[PDB]
């Protein structure tokens, strides 16, 4: 039970660390853009059995873009991406889904407001509403402050499984088990890790 | 990594796996194809082998590469290729998608690959078609006759090649190719649309049909009205396609858009027909989908096959008709049972759950009842549909996103204006339901609580004053009724949202406003979660509202009640925390500002600030002998609260803060002082780690603190000249020597902040300051900046703000560095174009907006000679390569208005030395001639591949269109798409 | 198992081969005593998604150290982590949104790893 | 006026 998704959207716009923050829970500090695609499998525990995401992280800069619209081929749902403090962004939200639609003409696609933890919000949500028409669902979310980064997952999951009650659900949690010749090993790295200041300490978390 | 070797011949069954491993693969695998064929995709010799491919492959996907790899041949360097080439290349495309709609196995099963290739032939016709084609059209139509997947097919041919003509050609071609383009499409589009109708009137493969109606779909956006009213093709749409569902999604659309036609407004027959495509669309509906009583939440909700989307696309559909057309159905008595109806769907659809549609029906819903309360003689057609819409939007009132909510409270506003009865009556009904527990709910009383709040101001003073009570002894009778802390907190909280909502009726019973306020003192002390922030919370909002209440001594009172909430004020806030104390204090700013007569108001202020004053003065005294104490953290913390309370009470009061800013401000900048040592040892002691430790960081709150209390009362201040004269010098000996002479990691960004408000306000006063705070941050901030785009993000910001306001307030402080310093000024602002980060890119391309102007304000002097001598060019080249190297496209608008002003300069003779050397050039020749010489010789080293032709008209255009933005930004854009491809077309640039 | 301590918390993992430190998760971080073993584990899940981040015994020998620019947060190295699989070894740290809740934790972390030595 | 209903509000406590 697996499913093909590719994501796209512009360079910068926050795909990649998107994936991250599903994948591993960390957030990535630093841009580096993709090349090509990198795909990543990620798995969701519902109420109706896992669900397995085989993530297309496709490359939103031109120059970096690789077989472009190669990569949606045989797409099951789709990841839309834009930045709402780049007006630019959401000005080529139709060009990406133009290439999309092309290839995969009947996929549920998610249309994605990123980084809406900035202050300085430029493109207005009055202003985002090229989802009606295209019938995309939309989502204002943040991969910086988690604001809303399960919701594309959870509806593209529900449309998937053609169940609109299906609900994450707590992975079961077994127990967990219980030598000199390492602890010097560990001390050295833990004394590293004391000395390296954690980051975002004005958080509140 | 085989098949990217082309000194052999291509293994196509090697390409096949090769292909099969990254589409099915997974793993390492499948990452080493993935580089394997970008790079065989990438090489410039692939097209070469791409009919080996289409030929001999057996696998779908390697064929779609192959018309990839085709497609990046035919949009850049087809005009480079020799003339037969472009021949067999489209002879073969044209042949292979003959052969596909030949075989029904293939035809039927590979549709990714025919609308590729049906991509690729578009693409062939915008470079082709019609100068080198003219008989496509034709020959299209005739063979549309002879099979049914062609003539399917030939629709898709067809909807693709409108799509890149009409709907995505702004950005991909210039503008004489796009109109070509259009000017080809319009005359033959009889032709087109007179097969596209035979289709449609005749039958029967649905998918064929299916195929045209979404062709028609794009025509649509740019077609003639004439084609649809003058035909019979709105029946067809409206009855025919309306029933079936395979066309039933697409038909709807296409109605959407013919709603959006333009139309002659004055003729009375094509009224007839929107008005009766619209009849028989909402005939369909009832009869074939579901009637208007249906519960489309839950239909919604159940989410089967494409219900969703066909009651999206029905949302979209009404409201576009209804918002245009509706005054069609109103007059008319025959029609008005069909105008109930639809808006009783949209009634429907209004009630289902989903965020963003709901957000579409309440546009129209605005629209609507908007117009019902300006328009004469129209709400009595809508009472009902009104009547139920107050039900719908109240019980879908959302936490006052902010946004949907000030669109629910602008329609519930208008609704409330155009029946105040009936709306009382359903929201005390609705608390009816709360009282009895039918709809008892967190959730639901917090609501209704919302909607109650909203439309506050729109009931006469009487009527909302009985509204008002009866709401509130419900909600209280509620409270006790409700058993816990966690029910009646909510409904408590709910009590105060109410009146904090409605400061008219507080303003006129003084015994109820000050007991509402006793009351939310009381709750400062609850330590439920929440009750503390919305007693706090509800304060500061009824003082903003009703502080005149408060200044003013009450009848039946000793004094103004704002005095009572001084003199009791330790023991009201004793419970808060912090960051709500200093709420409370701001609050009390608030009221205090209200009273005009001074002296009363200073006595106020120091009343107020008496306990932060005196925890101040013993911290003055005793951190003071001896500096151990700012090692304590606690007494950090003190002192940092200290600050942050005199910030919260400087932010409200603004210019009268300044009695008590005196009070402080010499033992403050001392205290600055003091702090800036400690960070500076605690770095030597313990290295730029020492930075990340909680005592450094409260240390640099204080200081971040400082820093903002000061810049709070000068960008509010009115008395300008106690700015220059009392405090702007302390301030700079303070701030100034200290940030420049720590090292990068120290330096707090909050001081250029400071600096741009003191420049922004005080700066035209202050020459000599605005060099002195040049000297101590130009250079040392630059070199924290200069060698990346990532480091030091918040200095970057603020460190161009500055410069900014520099440059607009005290030019003069620029003409007074030194030919150095002026240069990394320059340097800087360049620098500035390159940034990705938008705060960034803005303010440099603003500043040498300005500065250009600052120079050109100078007139024919020796510095404005020596300027365009050294830095006119660099400007110029400087602003092309981000114009045309496709990463700073946000500042596109920017970049081409300086270059625009930048040129102007030259063809207006306001520069008065040659800019060349003398040597380089023949003497008495023309800046404008040596600038033309200059940009070709600039544009041919930077784009080798455009021709000299090219860029003798393009420039040609652009210095002859400096005055026109619009135009010549239109010519950028035509360049900017002719360095993407090859053999761009000069005459191109005639356009305009 | 039973619930002896719930703290909201973000944790973070060092990467040592990048000298960084990377978040591993945030959400509730509980303290759970198996009832047939008396045995106490630390639990802790991701909002929303609810996938562990956190699977590991309370063991005894386990020290907590403070991070250098945090008065709210605990360093310790643990050796056998299930949350993504195998028990692997890492560096984990553990920020809470005050240094009352970080003091709280030591204390319950601390009386856990006396139950754990029974 | 409003001084029945001003003694309800003051007397509220969600702590009965
Ligand atoms: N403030 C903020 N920054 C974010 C957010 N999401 C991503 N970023 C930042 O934006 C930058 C772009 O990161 P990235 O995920 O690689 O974007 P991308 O779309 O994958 N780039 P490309 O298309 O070229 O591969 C990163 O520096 C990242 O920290 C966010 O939600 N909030
Ligand atoms: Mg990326």
């Amino acid at each position: 039970v697996q499913f093909k998704l590719v994501l796209v959207g512009d360079g910068g716009t926050g795909k990649t660390t998107f994936v991250k923050r599903h994948l591993t829970g960390e957030f990535e500090k630093k841009y580096v853009a993709t090349l090509g695609v990198e795909v990543h499998p990620l798995v969701f525990h519902t109420n109706r059995g896992p669900i397995k995401f085989n993530v297309w992280d496709t490359a939103g800069q031109e120059k970096f873009g690789g077989l472009r619209d190669g990569y949606y081929i045989q797409a099951q749902c789709a990841i839309i991406m834009f930045d709402v403090t780049s007006r630019v962004t959401y000005k080529n939200v139709p060009n990406w889904h133009r290439d999309l639609v092309r290839v995969c003409e009947n996929i549920p696609i998610v249309l994605c407001g990123n980084k809406v933890d900035i202050k300085d919000r430029k493109v207005k949500a009055k202003s985002i509403v090229f989802h009606r028409k295209k019938n995309l669902q939309y989502y204002d979310i943040s991969a910086k402050s988690n604001y809303n980064f399960e919701k594309p997952f959870l509806w593209l999951a529900r449309k998937l499984i053609g169940d609109p009650n299906l609900e994450f659900v707590a992975m079961p949690a077994l127990a967990p088990p219980e030598d000199p010749a390492l602890a010097a090993q560990y001390e050295h790295d833990l004394e590293v890790a004391q000395t390296t200041a954690l980051p975002d300490e004005d958080d509140d978390l | 990594e085989g098949i990217l070797d082309f000194s052999n011949d291509l293994d196509i069954a090697l390409l096949d796996q090769v292909v099969s491993t990254f589409y099915q693969g997974s793993g390492v695998q499948q990452k080493q194809a993935q580089e394997i064929l970008t790079k065989f995709q990438d090489n410039p010799d692939a097209w070469q082998k791409a009919d080996q491919i289409l030929q001999f492959s057996t696998n779908p996907q390697s064929k779609f590469i192959a018309l990839s790899i085709l497609d990046k041949l035919i949009t850049r360097k087809w005009k480079l290729l020799p003339n037969d080439h472009r021949i067999g290349i489209r002879n073969f495309v044209v042949g292979m998608i003959i052969s596909m709609c030949q075989d029904d196995e293939v035809f039927k099963t590979q549709k990714n690959l025919i609308n590729k290739s049906d991509l690729t032939l578009v693409q062939i016709l915008k470079q082709e078609w019609p100068q080198n084609w003219p008989e496509f059209i034709p020959e299209l139509i005739g063979s549309s006759s002879s099979s049914v997947n062609v003539c399917e097919n030939n629709m898709i041919v067809l909807k693709l090649l409108s799509e890149e003509v009409f709907d995505f050609s702004a950005e991909q071609m210039t503008q004489a190719k796009a109109l070509h383009l259009k000017n080809s499409m319009s005359k033959e589009f009889e032709q087109i649309f007179k097969l596209c109708f035979q289709v449609l009137e005749q039958g029967s493969s649905s998918s064929l049909i299916v195929a045209t109606l979404e062709s028609l779909l794009r025509y649509l956006h740019w077609i003639p009205y004439r084609y649809i009213y003058e035909t019979n093709i709105l029946e067809l749409l409206s009855t025919k396609f309306m029933t079936s569902p395979d066309t039933r999604a697409i038909t709807l659309k296409c109605l959407t858009e013919v709603s959006n036609l333009k139309i002659p407004q004055d003729n009375d027959l094509i009224k007839r027909q929107t008005v009766l495509f619209f009849q028989n669309t909402l005939q369909q509906i009832a009869t074939s989908v579901m009637p208007v009583t249906a519960d489309l939440k839950a239909t919604y909700a159940n989410a089967n096959g494409n219900d969703q989307s066909f009651l999206q696309d029905l949302a979209m559909f009404l409201t576009t008709y209804l918002a245009r057309n509706r005054a069609l159905l109103e007059s008319d008595e025959s029609l008005r049972e069909l105008l109930l109806n639809a808006h009783q769907y949209l009634i429907q659809l209004s009630k289902i759950e989903e965020r963003e549609l709901f957000k579409t029906t309440l546009d129209y819903w605005h629209n609507l009842v908007a117009d019902l309360f300006y328009e004469p003689l129209k709400k009595h057609i809508y009472e009902e549909i009104c009547s139920q819409l107050r039900l719908v939007i109240i019980e879908n009132m959302v936490r006052p996103t902010i946004q949907l909510y000030k669109s629910e409270r602008e329609v519930l506003v208008y609704l409330t204006h155009l029946n105040v009865i009936d709306t009382e009556e359903i929201m005390i009904s609705k608390l009816a339901r709360q009282i009895d527990g039918s709809e008892w709910s967190w959730h639901n009383i917090n609501t209704l609580s919302w909607a109650i709040g909203s439309i506050s101001g729109t009931m006469s003073e009487d009527t909302e004053k009985r509204f008002v009570v009866t709401v509130i002894k419900d909600l209280l009778g509620l409270c006790e009724q409700k058993r816990g802390k966690d029910n009646k907190a909510v409904v408590a909280s709910d009590i105060m949202y109410v009146v904090g909502q409605y400061p008219r009726f507080l303003k006129a019973h003084w015994n109820f406003l000050r007991t509402v306020i006793l009351k939310l003192f009381e709750f400062m002390h609850e330590t439920h979660e929440g009750v503390q922030d919305m007693a706090c919370d509800t304060f500061i909002k009824i003082v903003q509202k009703c502080k005149y209440h408060f200044v003013i001594q009450q009848p039946r009172e000793s004094e103004p009640f704002i005095q009572t909430i001084i003199r009791d004020i330790q023991k009201t806030t004793a419970d808060l925390q912090p960051q709500q104390v200093h709420t409370f204090y701001k609050a009390c700013g608030i009221i205090i500002s209200e009273e005009r007569s001074v002296a009363e108001r200073n006595r106020l202020l120091s009343d107020l600030m008496q306990l932060p004053n005196m925890a101040w003065d013993t911290i003055v005294e005793q951190s003071t002998a001896n500096p151990t104490l700012l090692l304590d953290s606690e007494t950090v913390k003190i002192i940092a609260n200290i600050i942050k309370t005199n910030v919260a009470v400087c932010t409200s009061m603004g210019a009268d803060f300044y009695p008590q800013l005196g009070h402080i401000y010499y033992n403050m900048l001392q205290l600055y002082r003091a702090v800036s040592s400690m960070i500076s040892a605690q770095v030597a002691a313990e290295g730029l780690i020492a930075t990340k430790t909680p005592k450094v960081r409260g240390l640099r709150t204080i200081k971040k603190e400082i820093l903002k209390l000061v810049e709070t009362y000068i960008s509010k201040a009115r008395n300008l000249d106690d700015v220059v004269k009392v405090l702007v010098e302390p301030l700079l000996n303070a701030v100034l020597e200290d940030y420049m002479n720590n090292v990068p990691d120290a330096r707090d960004a909050e001081v250029l902040n400071c600096m741009t408000t003191v420049v922004e306000k005080v700066g035209h006063m202050i020459p000599q300051g605005v060099i002195l705070i040049l000297q101590s941050v130009f250079e040392c901030t630059l070199d924290m900046i200069n060698k990346d785009f990532t480091e030091y993000p918040e200095h970057r910001v603020e460190f161009y703000k500055l410069l900014k306001v520099i440059n607009e307030k005290s030019f003069a402080a620029f003409l007074e560095l030194p030919p150095a310093a002026f240069k990394l000024f320059v340097d800087a602002i360049c620098w500035a174009f390159k940034h990705n980060n938008r705060d960034v890119e803005v303010n440099g391309l603003q500043i040498a907006l300005d500065l250009v102007k600052n120079i050109e304000r100078m007139g024919n002097v020796p510095f404005a000679n020596e300027f365009h001598k050294n830095y006119f060019f660099i400007f110029v080249s400087e602003t092309f390569f981000v114009l045309t190297d496709s990463d700073h496209k946000s500042g596109f608008s920017k970049q081409a208005l300086l270059l625009m002003k930048l040129i102007s300069l030259v063809y207006d003779n306001k520069i008065s030395v040659p800019l060349y050397q003398e040597a380089e050039v023949p003497q008495g020749t023309s800046n404008q001639v040596y600038l033309s010489q200059y940009l070709a010789n600039m544009l041919s080293n930077a784009f080798p591949h455009l021709t000299s032709e090219q860029i003798a008209s393009f420039l040609s255009a652009l210095t002859k269109q400096c005055k026109d933005l619009v135009v010549f930004k239109g010519t950028l854009r035509d360049f900017l798409v002719q360095i993407k491809e090859v053999g761009g077309d000069p005459t191109d640039y005639l356009f305009a | 198992e039973e619930v002896l301590y719930k703290v909201r918390a973000k944790l973070f993992r060092f990467d040592a081969d990048a000298k960084e430190w990377k978040e591993r998760g945030t959400g509730d971080c509980k303290f759970l005593k198996n009832k047939k073993t008396n045995k106490v584990r630390i639990l802790m899940r991701r909002d929303k998604t609810l996938k562990i981040c956190a699977n590991h015994i309370i063991a005894p020998e386990y020290t907590l150290k403070p991070n250098v620019g945090s008065d709210r947060s605990w360093v310790y190295a643990c050796t056998a982590d299930i949350a993504e699989g195998e028990a692997e070894a890492f560096t984990f740290a553990i920020r809470f949104g005050s240094k009352e809740n970080a003091d709280k934790f030591k204390e319950e972390f601390e009386k856990a790893q006396e139950i754990n030595k029974k | 006026n409003l001084n029945e209903l001003a003694l309800k509000l003051a007397g509220l406590d969600i702590n009965k």
